[PDB]
């Protein structure tokens, strides 16, 4: 029946609860874990420093994936171990399944003597299998950039487990690179996607050395609130500085200016 | 003390505050009646009659006043009734006054008479008088009243040269006001926070008069602030015994006797009470009490009460209606006006076709206000602070001219404007208090001020005041306005916050101090005379007559509350208070103690912007804020759009405060009336609240939260978010274009790349091309450079160069621009270092250098970060990454020389009875260090380096080399170099008794004077000197044998090469290597130093064998050193020093209760304070005179020879202190009592750590910083000073060990651990002092070309370190070709600078040769920059005036500090001189010496110890005068040369060329110079020509004193001149001409030169000058040192033919009146 009632609608936006939840991400850096032996020995041991790993966790979002390019070298006489020495944040936006990085790779003088070791990204849920989107994205980067060798570049996923963070690092197989560079299906079960397309590598966290960050020279890296101005063909340059948190003021200018408009 | 009991402070709180009605009944005057009306009652009180002139009351005219004060009463013919009864007590007495009179009686002028008496205490004779000698503080209750009286007092006292100004908003540096002003007008809260921040860079100690206007504010909630100000000022009187006059002005209200006792006012002298009858205009009072409870009916009932009373004056009298808000002012003005139209009663306001109806309508046409044009033509108007400034005066000007008939305003007009009206209506007495979160009654001051405007003392016979309020508040306002509302104290509410303020200031250190301080509060006096009102029975008062136990319980309750919130550390048994950094911030930022507890609990480094706002939400200043049901709808519509999310729900008041803060930054006007008031109160206090959070998290090192907090401080001040383009911070720029840029998304940092006509095509505009381009380059921007200088592998020295890349404009930047230098680590989480940088406007285009130290670890980090953020500008930051990828670290220092476990060597090892007799009475055997080097120094000639800690006995090892020199040749010449003059004086005293008194050698001490040093060098076997003192002599070594015939060269404390004056020490020692290699056979060099990490570099530089190098490290000291480094958290220096006072005492009882102790303090003032401090804490434990180990009566033989106040008191209790201000006799008396064991503790300042002849068992270093007077910043102790202070904790034959406690700031704790437990790494800095030495080597022909300059640089220590640590000297490689390039550029730039100053010549870019200007600078040891302007300024007609102004601007005088507490001493000394000056600038370190030079020539003795400033100026004046003499005579100038040659003798005897030449004989007076009236005596030669039995009969002096007069005449230059011209017949023009001049003296060789007013002992120098009249043509000049008989040969050239008459001059540089003048004639053929 009604005609008996008045109830006016209220607004509740997507980022309010996610921003409040992003402020408590520092408690997960005290509990970081890496998967261990499950026929994972590759021929390359990757060592990730904790300082840039903890910072990469707190500047992230628990649902929107963020990514960072890996750079590093090898110890004096041990070509089998790769020390990750730098993480580069580039203009990006993403969802819960993949990220959207520009076509251009990081290019700077500081990284000229280092070799690219792949990329690292956060994942909402822990997965026993490598993401098929990660298989597709990693292979398409190999196709456009011969700098990335299939036996030297890896995909490190930072899984958001309750109370902690689980790390696991995969690499692509020759069969995975050929299927990834052709894949146009973005679903969770694309066709041709096999567990044969990837194998897991070993990863070790260390405190004996420290890494550094490189962020865009002008604007910042987070574009999830400015996705219109993000373009796959966009060009960018880097600087030697640390990245800002996901919900920093400079990442969402429309929230601050539209509220000020009368 | 006794058993305490905790009280409930809030239970003793008067909740009504200002509305508290202590009196319970109210008696009304005669004739008062009440009427009953429509649900409301009225009360009428008739106007009182003035009391008949009873006593001797005659209105005093201004002509009777003291005349100096008549200028302040321009425009008044006669004082009124109350001012005539006060003028004698105000102008002719210093008594504290308390004046109660009704508002309008004229209390202000009485306060002006008190100010005029103080101004007359510091007046001069030149009309314009000393404004640097006093300060007056006028405390007014309201902001508007302050601003008005600043101009009011400014014009009344403009004829006195007085500056009256209101303090700025926030001036943590912009406090240039106080020192410039003399009358400070402020609010109680303003003067409370300034005196809270108790740094004695203040000017509050200059306050001689404090005026407390409207002191009946004590009854108000703001009352306790007045109690805190008076208690702080009165208690501080007895802690200093400098009287401060207190003047209180009050309304006529009860308890005025208690206010008087609280102000220390004698009732029989300073108490003056006048009732409401003394109101100049009688006031007919009418009160309307409404009883209606419903809001809507009561709203219109009073809307009818206003109109009924408006009509009773409509047309007859103006009516001024007061309302609470600035929105009801228009509604009420309309509710009245619009309702008269219903009754047609507006024609009675104005007379229709009047003369004022046309002026009211016409001024409304150009009124510019819509809610004023609507009401102005009809006679209505409004007034409030939220509208125009010039329309308010339009409202005031019309009402003053009797044009406006109804004016509806608020309390602002009543306070800041003197606008009386016949009828005043207070429409309602209800106001909304956002602090209390509810509606409440108006304050008592607002009511008294509003009704005080009723009745014009000009036209009106009486005044009619109408007050409308609730019926329940009738008894209150009847008491307030009829002198029956008692003034009570609201102090127990704010007791915790105000006790902590005294704890932070140091005025209260324990509970007993707090009980004493509480006894000065107005609360205490009220508790004594009315204990019932303050919860005190008679079961308590007379069992505690002075309420001593009651005060202790209150203090005990407040201390526990502060201890629970971690502001204070309160020990219940001792009652002692310990200040904290958190407690200081709450005090200095005016934050209640409950708020800083919340900040301490919730502030975390991992805090986001979301929780940061929430922490601000929980401030206890908002404890009363609630969420009303009528606001939750408008607030929830904002919560769904806030940019910073809020976690708490809408109903909790925390969320309401959060949304109101974000809305204020977004500039959103809201509709809720309470919300707008609550938003204002939340953000009016958000400024200091967030500023406190910033200081908390910055001083903790939290880098991320500091950035967020500092940004929020600016987002609140600028009212804008970060994401908004920062161009809107220019208010002259319009919102217009900044969103024209904001909508088109591109970074603001890109518009710098564009230009005028291209910024516009971006934002689609060809109009304002240069406008945006102008403000883009007006935005502050700094560019950062970095020179990384590694010290070790864990300490990095950084030189940050700040280059401004913007343009200044006082319209935008003002006088300064503040920045925060932040050095963050790799992860941008920890602030490794931070300091405050301020860009002054005068240096807005120069580069700024900043030096600091940061730690590093040897898995080298990727990079650190340096951020320079603006302190007020938003989006204003430059971060410079400092990569460590190419940083070359120096190698780890080699291990020390192992201390071989040798057998202790006896004194018999010397095997010389004379030698052994110097040590066998002191110690049995040598220490393990002296035994290792014995064979290498005593039985060898190889160069030896001995590096050992301070106190290792290195002085004897140097004596080992001296004793060997005397064995190989009884005539041995040894030069001992020590860096500090204080050390040279001590070593000379010790070595004069050993080598000269016992073994009969010659020990000399260089004086810094050439005429004496060159001869002491030749006749002495041991020469003691300082670096610069030996640099002057060893330069001319090629022409002096006594410099190169050295047998042994000893340099002590050679680790001071890395110090400030290091390069001079490095130059002289490296010269000794060059001389010894070029000479026949080598000269022995022995080097002593503290433990050096790179000791092998000094050995290789000084040519010491590896086996002869003894590099010991601090772990091998003979007496074990127990070092303790306590860290202190407090960043405020004065508050940190307080936190160290008690720990200083506690360290004494723990480490050395019985054995002597030395405490080092940063300043002279701190010596006396810490000594007193140590005493009373020793007295608090009931242990007085425990530091006195001699009986009390065996000290007066030493104790009455003193001249100090407290030094006698402290020495009687076993504690002394040393500082520069004490006389040399006083220091010896304190040092003797300390070493004799009498007194156990002595407190010495840092400046004396090099000249102290005592040693203790424990050395306490209280703080490691001192204040620099020039740069106005604190300076860290040099590491060499700390090493020297620690070395005083060494008594080898008295204590088994040595202990030292170092108290420092936490940021310096790790620095001292790395440079005290390990050896010290020293570097060179000669590359920054190359010019003065390169010039000397070119004059002496050591450097003849550019290749020779590189060869000279290779002998230095500067070069050895350029390969061990290249980055310290800006080098990217230790390559050999890298060194030549660096050495060459250092050579090229140094030789080019000397050639630009015309000091040297450069031919074919290779060869260099010295010029005459360079030969003079090197001869007299003068900076090349000084001698450059020593040719720009001098000329041919210079004389005694131009000379002094030139020599004062020398670079050698840009070192002594400046005191601007002196500025008016020099203001008058600029005319105490008989010699005129033109330029102002009295901070100039050269002009202050120009007056100081003439102060010496005027015998103006006593300058506290500025006397020593002159003594160091005279130490360089002679060499500067002789420089001009050479410069002027070289240019052929006769008069300025001769005038300068007799200024040398003017500064020698401290006189002029005008005074008689008899002021030289001792005990001569400047008065009985004219006692030689016409007796024929004005030369010294006349005094000896009279008989001995006669000549004592005119001076009238002692037979003790004429022997001093005789000693001078026995040494007065008695001579005999004989001159001849060789071959005065055959003279052709252009041929060799020669004139010899023989000078035969009598005897002389009788000591040096008699000059008691000169510090040094000079030798008689002489000049032989030939000239030609005063044509200013000097033709010959020669210097000579006469001993008895000596001739001088002068050659010149003959000019043309004819007959020229030449003049011969024989002048000296010491005595006046001995300048001979002979005349001869030459016939040239
Ligand atoms: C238009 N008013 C003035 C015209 C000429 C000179 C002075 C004034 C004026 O400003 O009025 C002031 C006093 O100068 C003026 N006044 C003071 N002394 C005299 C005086 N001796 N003769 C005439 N007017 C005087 O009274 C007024 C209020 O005095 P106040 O200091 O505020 O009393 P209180 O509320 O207790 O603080
Ligand atoms: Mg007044
Ligand atoms: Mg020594």
């Amino acid at each position: 029946p009604l005609g008996s009632m008045t109830q006016t609608f209220s607004s509740k936006t997507e980022w309010r609860v996610r921003a409040i939840s992003a402020a408590n991400l520092h408690l997960r850096t005290n509990h970081i874990y890496v998967s261990s032996d499950d026929i994972k020995e590759t021929g390359y041991t990757y060592i990730l420093p904790k300082n840039v790993l903890k910072k990469f966790i707190c500047i992230s979002d628990l649902r929107a994936q963020i990514a960072g390019y890996l750079y590093g070298v090898s110890p004096p006489d041990n070509p089998q171990v790769k020390e990750i020495r730098c993480i580069v944040m580039v203009p990006q936006w993403g969802t819960h399944q993949t990220v959207h990085l520009p076509g251009q790779l990081p290019q700077h003088e500081y990284l000229k003597e280092m070799e690219p070791l792949g990329w690292i990204h956060t994942q909402p849920n822990e997965s026993p299998q490598l993401s098929p989107q990660d298989v597709t994205t990693h292979a398409k980067i190999m196709a456009d950039n011969p700098s990335w060798d299939g036996e030297k570049t890896i995909i490190i996923t930072c899984s958001f487990t309750p109370g902690s963070c689980t790390l696991t690092a995969y690499k692509l197989t020759p069969s995975g690179y050929e299927w990834g560079r052709q894949n146009t299906d973005k679903g969770n079960n694309p066709k041709g996607y096999l567990p044969s397309h990837y194998e897991r590598v070993q990863m070790l966290l260390s405190d004996r050395f420290l890494g550094f960050f490189m962020v865009p020279a002008q604007s910042s890296w987070n574009y999830n609130f400015m996705g219109v101005r993000h373009d796959p063909n966009m060009k960018y340059e880097l600087q030697l500085a640390n990245p800002k948190e996901f919900y920093h003021e400079v990442h969402r200018p429309s929230h601050f200016l539209n509220f000020a408009l009368l | 003390l006794a058993p305490r009991q905790v009280l409930d402070l809030e239970d003793l709180v008067f909740t009504q505050g200002s509305h508290f009605m202590a009196n319970k009944r109210c008696q009304l005057p005669d004739g008062s009646f009440r009427r009953q009306r429509k649900g409301y009652e009225e009360v009428h009180v008739p106007a009182l009659k003035p009391k008949p002139f009873g006593s001797e009351e005659q209105l005093l005219p201004v002509e009777k006043l003291p005349k100096y004060a008549q200028a302040g009463f321009e425009g008044f013919k006669t004082l009124n009734r109350i001012q005539s009864k006060l003028y004698r007590a105000a102008l002719e007495t210093d008594e504290n006054l308390l004046l109660c009179a009704p508002t309008g009686a004229g209390k202000t002028n009485v306060a002006l008479m008190c100010m005029l008496r103080e101004i007359g205490k510091h007046i001069n004779m030149d009309g314009t008088i000393n404004v640097d000698d006093f300060k007056i503080i006028y405390i007014a209750p309201m902001r508007s009243l302050v601003q008005e009286m600043v101009g009011s007092f400014g014009k009344r006292l403009a004829t006195y040269g007085i500056t009256v100004a209101e303090l700025t908003g926030d001036h943590q540096l912009c406090k240039e006001e106080i020192s410039a002003t003399q009358i400070i007008v402020c609010t109680p809260e303003k003067w409370d926070i300034i005196t809270r921040k108790g740094g004695e860079r203040t000017y509050t100690q200059l306050v001689r008069l404090i005026i407390l206007d409207e002191i009946h504010l004590l009854h108000d909630d703001r009352g306790p602030v007045l109690e805190a100000l008076v208690a702080r000022a009165i208690r501080n009187i007895e802690m200093t015994q400098e009287d401060v006059r207190l003047i209180g002005l009050s309304a006529t209200l009860p308890n005025y006797e208690d206010v008087a006792t609280f102000l220390r006012v004698d009732p029989a002298k300073g108490l003056f009470y006048f009732d409401n009858s003394f109101r100049p205009v009688p006031l007919e009072q009418t009160y309307v009490g409404i009883t209606e409870k419903k809001a809507i009916k009561r709203f219109q009932i009073m809307n009818e009460i206003v109109y009924e009373k408006i009509m009773e004056h409509a047309g007859k009298n103006q009516v001024l209606v007061f309302v609470h808000s600035r929105k009801e002012t228009g509604k009420t003005a309309r509710a009245i006006r619009d309702m008269c139209l219903e009754k047609d009663t507006l024609g009675l306001f104005l007379r229709e076709g009047s003369a004022s109806t046309e002026v009211l309508r016409t001024e409304a046409e150009q009124c510019k206000n819509l809610e004023l044009k609507d009401l102005l033509p009809y006679g209505f108007a409004i007034h409030h602070a939220g509208m125009t400034r010039v329309d308010r005066t339009l409202v005031e000007d019309l009402f003053a001219d009797k044009h406006i008939q109804v004016l509806v305003s608020t309390a602002t007009l009543a306070w800041g404007v003197n606008l009386p009206a016949h009828t005043v209506i207070i429409k309602g007495t209800q106001v909304y208090s956002p602090e209390k979160g509810r509606w409440t009654e108006l304050g008592a001051l607002d009511i008294l001020q509003m009704l005080g405007r009723a009745g014009r003392p000009q036209y009106d016979t009486k005044g009619e005041g109408i007050l409308i309020t609730s019926h329940g508040e009738l008894q209150y306002y009847l008491s307030l306005l009829n002198q029956q509302l008692p003034i009570e104290s609201q102090m127990v509410s704010k007791l915790p916050d105000m006790l902590n303020a005294e704890i932070v200031l140091g005025n209260v250190q324990n509970a007993k101090d707090a009980v004493n301080w509480l006894g000065y509060a107005y609360l205490y006096i009220r508790m004594l005379r009315s204990p019932t009102l303050y919860g005190i029975s008679h079961d308590d008062l007379k069992g505690d007559p002075l309420l001593d136990q009651r005060r202790l319980d209150l203090v005990h309750t407040a201390a526990l509350m502060l201890d629970k919130n971690n502001l204070v550390k309160y020990d219940k048994k001792t009652g002692n208070f310990q200040v904290t950094e958190l407690g200081r911030i709450a005090s200095h930022y005016y934050i209640t103690n409950d708020t800083v507890q919340t900040y301490n609990q919730l502030l975390k480094p991992t805090l986001s912007e979301i929780e940061l706002f929430r922490v601000f939400s929980l401030s206890s200043e908002f404890k009363n804020i609630t969420v009303r049901e009528e606001e939750k709808l408008e607030l929830q519509k904002l919560l769904e759009r806030v940019p910073i999310p809020v976690k708490e729900s809408i109903e909790e008041p925390s969320a309401k405060i959060n949304v109101l803060l974000q809305a204020f930054i977004s500039q959103l006007k809201l509709e809720g009336f309470a919300l707008m008031a609550d938003m204002v109160y939340v953000t009016q206090s958000a400024g200091r609240l967030m500023r406190a959070i910033f200081e908390i998290v910055l001083n903790r090192g939290w880098a991320q939260l500091t950035d967020k907090t500092l940004n929020l401080c600016k987002m609140i001040d600028k009212r804008m978010w970060q994401s908004m383009c920062p161009l809107r911070q220019f208010r002259k720029l319009p919102e217009e274009v900044v969103k024209k840029i904001e909508k088109k998304n591109f970074p603001f940092e890109r518009l710098y790349d564009l230009n005028h006509n291209e910024i516009g095509e971006l934002i689609r505009m060809p109009k304002m091309g240069k406008t945006i381009h102008k403000y883009v380059h007006l935005f502050p921007k700094l560019e950062l450079s970095v020179h990384l200088q590694p010290i070790t592998r864990s300490t990095l020295k950084v030189e940050l160069t700040i280059t401004p890349d913007f343009q200044w404009d006082e319209k935008v930047h003002g006088s300064s621009e503040a920045f925060w230098i932040l050095v963050e680590d790799v992860d941008s989480e920890v602030i490794l270092h931070h300091e405050y940088f301020l860009l002054k406007a005068k240096y807005a285009q120069d580069e700024h250098l900043i030096t600091f130290f940061v730690p590093v670890f040897e898995p080298l980090p990727p990079q650190y970060f340096i951020r320079v953020v603006s302190d007020r500008w938003l989006s204003c930051e430059t971060q410079l990454p400092v990569s460590f990828r190419h940083l070359i670290l120096p190698e780890k220092y080699p291990p020390p020389t192992e201390l071989l476990d040798l057998q202790p060597l006896p004194v018999s090892a010397l095997r010389n009875s004379a030698f052994e007799s110097l040590y066998q009475d002191k110690f049995p055997f040598f220490n393990p260090i002296q035994t290792q080097v014995f064979n290498t120094v005593y039985n060898s000639d190889d160069n030896v380096f001995v590096g050992a800690p301070t106190g290792s006995g290195k002085t004897i090892c140097a004596e080992f080399a001296i004793l060997r020199m005397l064995l190989q040749s009884s005539e041995g010449r040894c030069v001992y170099i020590t860096p500090m003059e204080a050390l040279a004086e001590q070593v000379y005293m010790d070595w004069y008794e050993k080598f000269q008194d016992r073994l009969n050698k010659k020990v000399v001490l260089l004086t810094g004077e050439t005429s004496t040093d060159l001869k002491l060098l030749g006749k002495g076997n041991i020469i003691i000197s300082t670096p610069e003192k030996w640099d002057i002599l060893s330069r001319r070594w090629k022409q002096r044998k006594n410099v190169q015939n050295i047998n042994l060269f000893v340099v002590d404390e050679v680790h001071l090469i890395g110090g400030e004056n290091g390069p001079v020490l490095e130059v002289i020692c490296s010269r000794m290597r060059y001389i010894s290699s070029q000479i026949e056979r080598p000269i022995r060099i022995v080097a002593l130093s503290s433990s050096l990490s790179n000791a092998k570099d000094v050995a290789h530089w000084l040519g010491c064998s590896a086996t002869s190098t003894f590099n010991f490290h601090p772990n091998v000291r003979p007496v074990p050193l127990e070092l303790h480094i306590q860290g202190f958290n407090i960043s405020h220096t004065q508050t940190r020093l307080l936190s160290m006072a008690k720990p200083v005492y506690h360290a004494i009882t723990k480490h050395s209760p019985k054995k002597p102790v030395i405490v080092f303090v940063p300043s002279r003032k701190q010596t006396r304070l810490t000594a007193i401090d140590i005493l009373t804490t020793c007295a608090a434990d009931i242990q007085r005179q425990r530091f006195l180990h001699c009986t009390e009566k065996d000290l007066i033989p030493y104790l009455e020879k003193l001249s100090d106040s407290t030094l006698k008191e402290t020495l009687l209790n076993g504690v002394g202190y040393l500082h520069e201000g004490l006389s040399p006799m006083e220091r010896r008396l304190v040092e003797q009592l300390f070493s004799s064991g009498a007194i156990q503790v002595v407190v010495a300042s840092r400046s004396l750590c090099w000249g102290m002849n005592v040693a203790a068992h424990l050395v306490i270093i209280m703080d490691t910083q001192y204040y620099n007077g020039k740069i106005h910043a604190y300076v860290d102790y040099p590491i060499y000073d700390v090493l020297q202070m620690v070395g005083h904790a060494n008594r080898p034959l008295q204590d088994d060990e040595g202990r030292c406690v170092i108290m420092c700031q936490g940021s310096k704790k790790d620095f001292f651990k790395k440079f005290l437990y390990e050896p010290l790494p020293v570097e060179s800095h000669l590359d920054h002092c190359m010019h003065d030495h390169f010039n000397a080597e070119i004059v002496t022909k050591t450097i003849e070309n550019k290749q020779d300059a590189v060869d000279y640089l290779t002998w230095t220590f500067l070069y050895r370190r350029m390969t061990q640590n290249p980055n310290y000297y800006n080098l990217q490689g230790i390559s050999h070709r890298h060194l030549s390039d660096h050495l060459s550029e250092l050579v090229e730039q140094t030789l080019s600078d000397l050639e630009q100053s015309k000091c040297i010549s450069i031919e074919d870019e290779m060869d260099v040769a010295p010029l005459n200007l360079g030969m003079i600078a090197a001869y007299y040891y003068i900076n090349y920059t000084t001698i450059e302007l020593f040719s720009m300024s001098l000329n041919a007609k210079t004389k005694v005036r131009g000379l002094i102004e030139i020599i004062s601007n020398a670079a050698e005088y840009e070192n002594i500090p400046i005191r601007h507490h002196e500025d008016n001493l020099l203001r008058q000394l600029a005319q105490k001189v008989p010699h005129k000056l033109n330029n102002p600038k009295f901070n100039d370190p050269h002009v202050k010496t120009n007056l100081l030079l003439q102060a010496h020539l005027s015998r103006m003795q006593l300058s506290a110890e500025l006397q020593s400033d002159t003594e160091e100026i005279l130490s360089k004046a002679i060499r500067l005068i002789q420089a001009c003499v050479d410069v002027l005579s070289s240019n052929g100038w006769l008069s300025p040369a001769l005038a300068a040659m007799e200024l040398a003798q003017m500064v020698t005897q401290a006189m002029w060329s005008k005074d008689s030449y008899l002021k030289q004989l001792p005990h001569f007076t400047s008065e009985h110079i004219k006692r030689c009236t016409d007796k024929g005596v004005e030369s010294v030669f006349d005094i000896m020509e009279m008989e001995d039995e006669e000549r004592n009969a005119l001076l009238q002096l002692t037979d003790s004193q004429i022997a001093d007069v005789a000693r001078f005449c026995n040494r007065y230059p008695n001579i005999e001149l004989s001159y001849e011209v060789v071959d005065k017949d055959s003279i052709r023009s252009g041929g060799p001409v020669v004139v010899l001049v023989q000078l035969e003296r009598e005897e002389e060789v009788t000591g040096p030169v008699i000059a008691p007013l000169f510090p040094q002992k000079r030798e008689e120098g002489w000049w032989v000058v030939i000239g030609d009249a005063k044509s200013n043509s000097l033709i010959s000049i020669k210097r000579l040192t006469l001993q008895q008989k000596a001739k001088v040969k002068l050659d010149f050239v003959a000019p043309a033919t004819g007959a020229h008459n030449y003049t011969l001059y024989f002048m000296s540089d010491a005595y006046m009146g001995c300048d001979q003048e002979y005349k001869f004639s030459v016939d040239v053929k």
